[PDB]
């Protein structure tokens, strides 16, 4: 049987440090 | 100086940033009581007996209820109006099965809207406003009194007051409809009229400033930019919209003041939600609606039928359904 | 376990609450 | 002219981002009962 | 400082890059039906079509493609049963990764025009300004939606060179999918005649076609050219979200 | 072949006309007569 | 110059009225609408359709007539005068409640000339077109309660009747059917309602209260000039009010009046939105957990069990007279009686 | 004619019709 | 909106007339056979002592008549 | 002085013709024709569609 | 459907209104005045 | 001069009041 | 049965439009 | 001195960008067939 | 169910090359 937090914590783990990367990535870019 | 003096100046100053005032030492803690009872209440309440009739009722998240259908039961028919406190009680599993936090909260909630009224007249006192925000708050004030208050005690017990929930606050009204017959009542009516035309002027005022303002910016930036703070430039040109309005509809309904405009703004919805906070405390002494049963008889005598002859069969099936378990007396609920 | 995701749904709205009351930018003169 | 004349920025300000987040944890608090069923 | 709600506004002058995004949009829609196709397949249970249709299922694509003639797959299963031997090339995963290639490809399309937007087909040859010719470009669409009305109402509805459409029993038992006789008297606006959906692209794309090229000859009159102005882009995104959702109620209807 | 719907259905593309017809009547009655 | 000159030279020349290109079809599309509900109300019966006499001339009152939706055997036509329901007999036409298929199917466009005009002259006089956009939210609402929801449900019958006494039989029967209430499309609806009408009290309340100094006496309404380059109210003043009450406060009178626009067409736009899921019979009634959990657990007995056991003592009681075209007579033991309340 | 006169009249003219038609609705002796 | 005097020929006299028409349009009993309303002893006959039903759709024409 | 493609020269006299537009009315009134005529056709097929407008050979049974 | 009749009507007022698309300018005239200027704001035969 | 508008207001609003108060005596017991 | 996908959807309706929010206010008050 | 003489600024440019996403999409390729199991 | 977030993974590891080797900062000069 599949998970049921297994979706959720690969989900969790795809999205929260890419976010975190992107948010630091357009404040960087926004000045030059 | 004194320990008085100094004490009176910090909760009069007006630089701390949420105020205080005087009422607002009875409209913090019994308000801050309210929210932590009712935050612990919506979550982890027991069953409670709503009824009398040994039946307990679920009403908090961790008996298998969401946000919607979750509740703060009211307390049972047997407590009456009698005053119910903690230490009246025998336990705290005693106290919770009884009817307990809906007591508290709601004799709570009310003297901390009541201070908070004083409170909106106290702090535009303190700038030197004119004081007449706190009349336009007595209506909600009233309109929650009259459902948490003034109701149970015509009908002489704490059980027919509003369920603090969600699918509580409709169960509620279907039954208020079922008993009093709310729509058949020109008070309601008027009050409904309140909020629709509430709503049709908020979106009109709304729309005929909106249309005027002034180009200062760009088109590329925001709208919401050609407003520096603390000007004095009227950035509407309400000679135009007050121009486009009187094209569009009349010149005798003109309005042209923009203080008339106001006036008319602050009174049309108070005074709607007014007459319905009379409605619900002239149903409270059982003086009902309207009442057209029967009243379209043809030559001979029989009885026709119309739309409150339908209106009849609907709150029919709704009154021999509310409250399933206790009434066997055929009437007065 | 949804009872947990409802209590931190409510908690998160309260506090985007209190953030918004007290760290808002300050409403500056001219 | 190759480099793009029309390169443009995008703002956003705190009172914006308060409504935004608090809409969408209202339509959360709202929608979660009925998706969880 | 643009607002959020205004950013793509930086490319109401900008063709190339308005072409660039067009791309970008009908990769993410072909995508979309290339993996709503592969995920409908593999939940799909082709087990008995007489119990268990493709309705009891929740399944979505798969009836349109079923509905267009679409009616064998790679397992060598069916809809109505039975098995068939050459599934050919057009079978339901066929379909399906010939999307993915469409959204692949699409998207390397999508990159080129952004990366080389400066070209001089989007620039007036007479003054030296950034146009474009609206109401030829019209000609031009209308001319090729009518061309592919008319192949398609002609060909693949008919069964002249195309397979057929389904058209099945009124009450129910014994579908399939069959060429179909253009009907044209007044049976064809019978909506449960597919005779009348046969010869109506017939009609339309001709008529179109007519309309096109119409509009590739002649040109508007001042009068109606500031009344609507045509020199404007985005009235023809004002007019063309009217006509979408004209043909949204009908479709829902 | 034509039923009784088509009958009294025609009369009312023939009525509309009628009442379209009458305003613009009713335009070219006044509007050129003040001009 | 030409033909489509003069033409604009009059129906633009101004007057007391404003008649123009889409008053031409304002007024005229408009006003039956108002004399064939008035008609209805006062004149005509409903006895055929329905089995109701709601009429002023049948002892009806203002509060109890109505111009009656036509019987369910009418399914989806149109319901012309002439044609092949009535065949031009006025009496017979207004007697199967044509009259409702007119005045609905009528002032559907009385809306459109409505908002063009709204929308014309916002052209004519040179000023920003958002009094035209917030008027399409009760269009939004009149389609959708009025228009879509009978197409898609077997009848015009069921479709709210023009009057007073038979939207309340609509509520009743949205609240007894349907489960209107649950339905999250209605707690946006009542939210941009119920906040718009707070809303509009607390400007007004406000505005006028922090006013300025200009007159003499104590009657503040007679120190306003309409031709005025000050202000009228001090926006710091309230600005600091209502952040030391409440917390968060407005600061950009240009965004205080676009809420003020956003907030109740947001809600009529997402009320419309939910009468739609409920016109193709998607309600939102009972759940799947709270259910089974209850078949199981006798002694559930939540306020969301205590609805759905008062809904279905709603449909088995008025049903009976409420759509005779069903032709059920239920014993009195089938009924939800309650056990002797 | 004028605008003015057809709405002053054309409004204004049925409804003393239906005014006295509600008149005696409510003086029928029935 | 004051300026009006004008006890006018075509204005005072006309508007009498139309309420004396419109009190025998209801009081000749007319408007029942105008508009099809029934009268206080012609909701039910004899061999219907119910509401009406219109049961068909196509011929209405010759179904209300016969519910007359 | 932009950048210069075959495509670039075939496709430029379809981009050519920078607002070269008819004075007077033009096909307006021809216009107008065929949208009335679009009009009575939209109101033939939803008279139909609700058999407000009962034809021979139009059926409406679900059964064809 | 219902959606794409909203943006339908958005576009359709910001096509038309482009030179008045984020305010109105500083010389709005006396022509707002009722019954003086017999025509609003065209100039045909005032 | 002529006869004020106060003096038509007044009698306007007795012709509204004799046709509520026989609105209301309709109400009652007729129909 | 609970909605192990509406859990998924849940968390996703969350996080993605708070990341796009912070996103662009990042960039605003980078430059301010 | 009232306003922070130590506010500094974050940097991270496009090559930290892929390298960033590349690592996490790495370490979810790795792990997620351990953690389904 | 998880052989579509394993192929998503793959995918998108992918198109992070993808975007690595085309879409990089140029390397520039002095
Ligand atoms: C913007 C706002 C605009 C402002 C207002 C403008 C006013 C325009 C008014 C337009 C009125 C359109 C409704 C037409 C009347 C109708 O109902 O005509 C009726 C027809 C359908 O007829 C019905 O069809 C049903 C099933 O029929 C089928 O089955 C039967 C036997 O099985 C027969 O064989 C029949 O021929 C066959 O078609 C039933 O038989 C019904 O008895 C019968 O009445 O509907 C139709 O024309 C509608 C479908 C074609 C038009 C599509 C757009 C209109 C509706 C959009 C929403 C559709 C519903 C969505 C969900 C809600
Ligand atoms: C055919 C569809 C279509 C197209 C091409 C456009 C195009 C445009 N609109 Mg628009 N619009 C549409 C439909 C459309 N609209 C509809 C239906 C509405 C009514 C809701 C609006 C309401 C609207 C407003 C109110 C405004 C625009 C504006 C604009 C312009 C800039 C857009 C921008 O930067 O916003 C960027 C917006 C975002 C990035 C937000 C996207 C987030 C959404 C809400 C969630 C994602 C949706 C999701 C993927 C599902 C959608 C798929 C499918 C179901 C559609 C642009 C020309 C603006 C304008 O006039 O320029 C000044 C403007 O202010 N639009
Ligand atoms: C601008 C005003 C206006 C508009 C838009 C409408 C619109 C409508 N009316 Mg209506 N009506 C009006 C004024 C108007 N009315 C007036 C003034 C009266 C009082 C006499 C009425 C009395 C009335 C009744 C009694 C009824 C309607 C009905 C209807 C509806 C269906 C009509 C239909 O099928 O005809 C379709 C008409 C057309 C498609 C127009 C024909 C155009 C084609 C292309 C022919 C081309 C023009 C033609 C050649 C004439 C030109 C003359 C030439 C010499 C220049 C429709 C919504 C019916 C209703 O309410 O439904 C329940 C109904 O029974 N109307
Ligand atoms: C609420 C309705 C409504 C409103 C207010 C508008 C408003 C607008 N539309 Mg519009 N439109 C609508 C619905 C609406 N639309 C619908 C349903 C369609 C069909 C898809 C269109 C198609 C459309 C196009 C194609 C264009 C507009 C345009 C415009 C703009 C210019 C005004 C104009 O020429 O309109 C025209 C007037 C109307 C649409 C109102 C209808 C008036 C006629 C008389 C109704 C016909 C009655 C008919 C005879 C009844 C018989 C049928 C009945 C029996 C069922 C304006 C913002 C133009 C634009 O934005 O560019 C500048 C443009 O090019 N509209
Ligand atoms: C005011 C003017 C009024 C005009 C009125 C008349 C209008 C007619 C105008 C001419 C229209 C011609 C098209 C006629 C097609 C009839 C369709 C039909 O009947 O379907 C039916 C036919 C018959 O087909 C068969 O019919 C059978 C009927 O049972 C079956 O259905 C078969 O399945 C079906 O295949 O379909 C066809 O085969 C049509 C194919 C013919 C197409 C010819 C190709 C044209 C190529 C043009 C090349 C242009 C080159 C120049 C461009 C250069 C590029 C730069
Ligand atoms: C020019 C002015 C146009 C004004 C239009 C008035 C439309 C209402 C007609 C009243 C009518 O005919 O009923 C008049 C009826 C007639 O009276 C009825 O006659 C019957 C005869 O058998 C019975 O006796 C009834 O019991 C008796 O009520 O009475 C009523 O319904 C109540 C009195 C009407 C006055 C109440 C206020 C009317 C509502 C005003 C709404 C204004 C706000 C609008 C918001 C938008
Ligand atoms: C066991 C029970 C546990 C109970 C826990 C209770 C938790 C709730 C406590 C509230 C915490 C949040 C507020 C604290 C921050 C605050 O004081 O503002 C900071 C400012 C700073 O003032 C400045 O404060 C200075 C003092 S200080 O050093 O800065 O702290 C002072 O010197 C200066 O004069 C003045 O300008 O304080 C004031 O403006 C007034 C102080 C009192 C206002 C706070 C009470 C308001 C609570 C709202 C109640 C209604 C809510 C209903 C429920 C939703
Ligand atoms: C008058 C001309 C109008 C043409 C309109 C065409 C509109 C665009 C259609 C493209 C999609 C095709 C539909 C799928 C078509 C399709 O699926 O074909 C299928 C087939 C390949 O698949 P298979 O042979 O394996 O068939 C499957 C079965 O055999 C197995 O069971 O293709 C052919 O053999 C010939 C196709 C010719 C198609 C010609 C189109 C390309 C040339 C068009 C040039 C026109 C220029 C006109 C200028 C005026
Ligand atoms: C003293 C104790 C009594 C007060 C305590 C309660 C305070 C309530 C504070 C509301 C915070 C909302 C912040 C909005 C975000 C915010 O910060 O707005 C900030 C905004 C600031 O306006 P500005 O002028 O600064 O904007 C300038 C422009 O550039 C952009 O608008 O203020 C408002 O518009 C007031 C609107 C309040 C609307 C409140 C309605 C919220 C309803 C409740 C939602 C949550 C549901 C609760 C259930 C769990
Ligand atoms: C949430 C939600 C929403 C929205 C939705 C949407 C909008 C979705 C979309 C989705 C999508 C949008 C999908 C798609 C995807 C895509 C794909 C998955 C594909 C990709 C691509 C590929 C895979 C390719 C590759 C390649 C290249 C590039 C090169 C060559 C080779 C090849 C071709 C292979 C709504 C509210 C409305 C509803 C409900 C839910
Ligand atoms: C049917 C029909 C038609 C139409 C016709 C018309 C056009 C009509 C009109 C009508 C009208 C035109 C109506 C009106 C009505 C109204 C009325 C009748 C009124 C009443 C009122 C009163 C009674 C008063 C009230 C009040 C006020 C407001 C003031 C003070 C006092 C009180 C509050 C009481 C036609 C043939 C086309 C077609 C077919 C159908
Ligand atoms: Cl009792
Ligand atoms: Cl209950
Ligand atoms: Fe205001």
């Amino acid at each position: 049987e599949v998970n049921i937090y297994g979706l959720t914590a690969t989900a969790l783990f795809i999205i929260i440090p890419t976010s975190f990367l992107l948010i630091l990535y357009v404040k960087t870019a926004s000045t030059q | 100086s004194s320990l008085w003096a100094r004490f009176c100046e910090w909760i009069t100053s007006t630089e701390n940033r949420l105020y205080i005032g005087w009422f607002g030492v009875i409209m913090i803690p019994c308000l801050l009581t309210a929210t932590s009872v009712f935050i612990i209440a919506f979550i982890a309440a027991p069953p409670v007996d709503i009824d009398g009739i040994r039946e307990p009722v679920s009403g908090s998240l961790l008996y298998g209820n969401n946000i919607i259908t979750g509740a703060v039961i009211p307390t049972s028919n047997a407590i009456g109006l009698h005053f119910y406190p903690i230490w009246e009680a025998a336990s705290l599993d005693e106290w919770l099965y009884n009817g307990g936090p809906y007591q508290l909260i709601v004799c709570h909630f009310l003297l901390g809207v009541y201070c908070y009224m004083g409170r909106e007249w106290e702090l535009s006192f303190r700038l030197g406003m004119r004081p007449w925000i706190a009349v336009a708050y007595s209506a909600p004030v009233a309109a929650a009194s009259a459902v948490f208050l003034v109701y149970p005690i015509g009908q002489g017990s704490f059980s027919d007051g509003m369920p603090l929930g969600i699918s509580g606050t409709f169960n509620f009204m279907i039954v208020f409809q079922a008993e009093h017959n709310i729509l058949m009542h020109p008070f309601h009516m008027l009050g409904v009229a309140g909020v629709f035309g509430g709503s049709l002027f908020s979106a009109m005022h709304g729309s005929l400033v909106t249309s005027s303002l002034i180009r200062e910016t760009t088109e590329n930036e925001s709208a919401n930019e050609g407003y520096r703070f603390g000007q004095e430039e009227e950035t509407y040109n309400i000679v135009a919209a007050h121009g486009y309005f009187g094209r569009l509809i009349f010149q005798y309904a003109s309005f042209n003041n923009s203080r008339s405009l106001h006036f008319f703004l602050a009174a049309w919805p108070v005074i709607g939600i007014w007459f319905t906070a009379l409605g619900l405390s002239t149903m409270a002494f059982n003086l009902n609606g309207f009442n057209f049963n029967q009243s379209v008889v043809d030559s001979q005598g029989r009885v026709l039928n119309t739309w409150a002859d339908i209106i009849n069969r609907a709150n029919l099936g709704m009154e021999v359904m509310h409250e399933r378990n206790a009434h066997n007396f055929p009437l007065d609920l | 376990m949804e009872a947990l995701v409802y209590t931190f749904l409510l908690v998160g709205t309260l506090g985007i609450i209190f953030f918004s009351i007290f760290f808002r930018d300050p409403p500056r003169m001219i | 002219a190759r480099p793009n004349p029309n390169k443009q920025v995008v703002e956003l300000n705190r009172t914006s981002l308060y409504w935004g987040l608090l809409l969408i944890f209202v339509l959360a608090v709202l929608f979660s009962s009925y998706i969880f069923n | 400082g643009l607002p959020w709600y205004r950013v793509h506004t930086v490319v109401i002058n900008d063709p190339g890059r308005l072409i660039s995004v067009h791309l970008m949009h009908t990769a993410l829609v072909s995508g979309w039906a290339g993996s709503m196709a592969l995920f409908e397949i593999s939940v799909f249970d082709p087990s008995d079509p007489v119990l268990n249709p493709m309705w009891r299922q929740g399944m979505f694509v798969l009836p349109f493609m079923t509905r267009l003639g679409i009616t064998q797959s790679w397992g060598g299963w069916t809809i109505s049963g039975e098995t068939a031997t050459n599934p050919g090339i057009w079978s339901y995963e066929g379909v399906a990764a010939a999307h993915i290639i469409l959204s692949g490809a699409l998207f390397l399309a999508s990159v080129w025009h952004w990366t080389y937007w400066d070209l001089e087909l989007f620039r007036d040859p007479r003054t030296g300004k950034t146009a474009l010719d609206l109401p030829k470009i019209f000609g031009i669409h209308l001319f090729l939606s009518g061309l592919l009305c008319f192949g398609f109402g002609a060909f693949h509805v008919t069964g002249v060179f195309g397979p057929g459409i389904w058209v099945s029993d009124p009450y129910g038992l014994t579908g399939r999918v069959q060429p179909v006789a253009p009907s044209w008297g007044a049976d064809g606006f019978d909506p449960y005649n597919p005779g009348g959906i046969a010869s109506h692209h017939i009609a339309a794309g001709i008529l179109g076609v007519l309309a096109g090229l119409f509009h590739l000859c002649v040109r508007p009159s001042i009068r109606l050219y500031f009344g609507l102005s045509m020199g404007s882009i985005e009235t023809v995104l004002s007019s063309s979200i009217a006509a979408v959702f004209w043909a949204a109620f009908v479709v829902a209807g | 072949a034509v039923t009784p719907s088509l009958k009294n259905f025609l009369g009312s593309l023939i009525a509309g006309a009628t009442v379209l017809g009458g305003i613009a009547l009713a335009i070219t009655a006044v509007s050129k007569f003040d001009k | 110059r030409t033909w489509f000159d003069d033409a604009d030279d009059w129906l633009r020349q101004d007057r007391f009225v404003f008649v123009g290109w889409s008053g031409l079809l304002l007024f005229p599309c408009a006003y039956f609408a108002l004399g064939g509900w008035l008609t209805g109300t006062t004149f005509v019966t409903s006895w055929y359709t329905h089995g109701l006499a709601t009429s002023y001339l049948e002892g009806c009152n203002f509060l109890t007539a109505a111009v009656s939706t036509p019987a369910n055997s009418m399914a989806h036509s149109l319901l012309f005068v002439w044609g092949p329901e009535a065949q031009g007999d006025f009496t017979r036409w207004c007697q199967l409640g044509g009259l409702w298929a007119f005045v609905a199917l009528h002032g559907a466009f009385g809306l459109i000339g409505f908002m063009l005009r709204q929308f014309e002259i916002a052209r004519s006089v040179n000023l920003r077109p958002y009094n035209a956009i917030a008027f399409s939210a009760p269009i939004a609402v009149f389609v959708s309660v009025f228009l879509i929801y009978p197409l898609g449900q077997s009848g015009w019958f069921f479709a709210p009747s023009f009057g007073v006494a038979a939207i309340f039989r609509f509520i009743l029967f949205f609240q007894g059917f349907h489960n209107w209430t649950l339905n999250p499309f209605h707690m946006m609806g009542v939210a941009g309602v119920l906040g718009a009408a707070l809303l509009c009290a607390i400007h007004g309340a406000t505005v006028e209260n922090t006013l300025f100094e200009d007159g003499d006496g104590a009657n503040t309404f007679r120190a306003f000039n309409p031709t005025q380059a000050e202000e009228t109210y001090s926006m710091v003043t309230a600005n600091r009010f209502w952040s030391q009450i409440f917390g968060v406060a407005f600061s950009n009178k240009r965004w205080l009046h676009f809420f003020m626009l956003l907030v109740p067409v947001t809600g009529l736009w997402m009320s419309a939105i939910g009468v739609v899921g409920l016109a193709l019979n998607l309600r939102a009634y009972d759940f799947v957990s709270q259910e089974i959990r209850a078949a199981e657990d006798p002694e559930f007995e939540t306020f969301y069990t205590k609805n759905i056991l008062l809904n279905e003592g709603i449909r088995a009681w008025m049903a009976a007279q409420d759509q005779p075209h069903e032709r059920l007579v239920f014993p009195e033991e089938v009924l939800p009686r309650g056990n002797a309340l | 004619f004028t605008v003015r006169w057809l709405a002053i009249h054309g409004i204004a003219v049925p409804t003393i019709f239906f005014l006295g038609a509600i008149t005696a609705m409510q003086f029928i002796q029935r | 909106i004051l300026t009006s005097i004008r006890y006018w020929v075509i204005h005072s006299i006309t508007v009498p007339a139309l309420f004396i028409a419109g009190w025998l349009f209801v009081s000749t009993g007319l408007a029942y056979d105008v508009f099809g309303t029934p009268r206080p002893n012609e909701y039910f006959t004899e061999d219907r002592q119910e509401a009406p039903l219109i049961t068909d759709r196509f011929n209405a024409l010759e179904q209300v008549k016969k519910l007359s | 002085p932009g950048l210069v493609t075959p495509l670039g020269t075939l496709l430029r006299p379809l981009n050519s013709e920078a607002g070269k537009v008819l004075p007077g009315w033009g096909t307006t009134v021809l216009m107008a024709v065929f949208i009335l005529l679009f009009a009575a056709f939209l109101l033939i097929i939803l008279e139909i569609y609700n058999s407000s407008l009962i034809l021979d050979d139009v059926s409406m049974s679900w059964e064809t | 459907a219902l959606l794409f009749f909203f943006g339908h009507i958005w576009h359709g007022a910001r096509t038309i209104f482009r030179d008045v698309f984020a305010g109105i300018d500083d010389d709005i005239n006396d022509q707002v005045e009722f019954g003086k200027y017999k025509k609003l704001g065209d100039t045909s035969s005032l | 001069g002529r006869i004020p508008l106060w003096l038509v207001g007044t009698e306007e609003g007795t012709l509204a009041i004799g046709a509520i108060s026989c609105f209301f005596y309709g109400f009652l017991c007729w129909f």
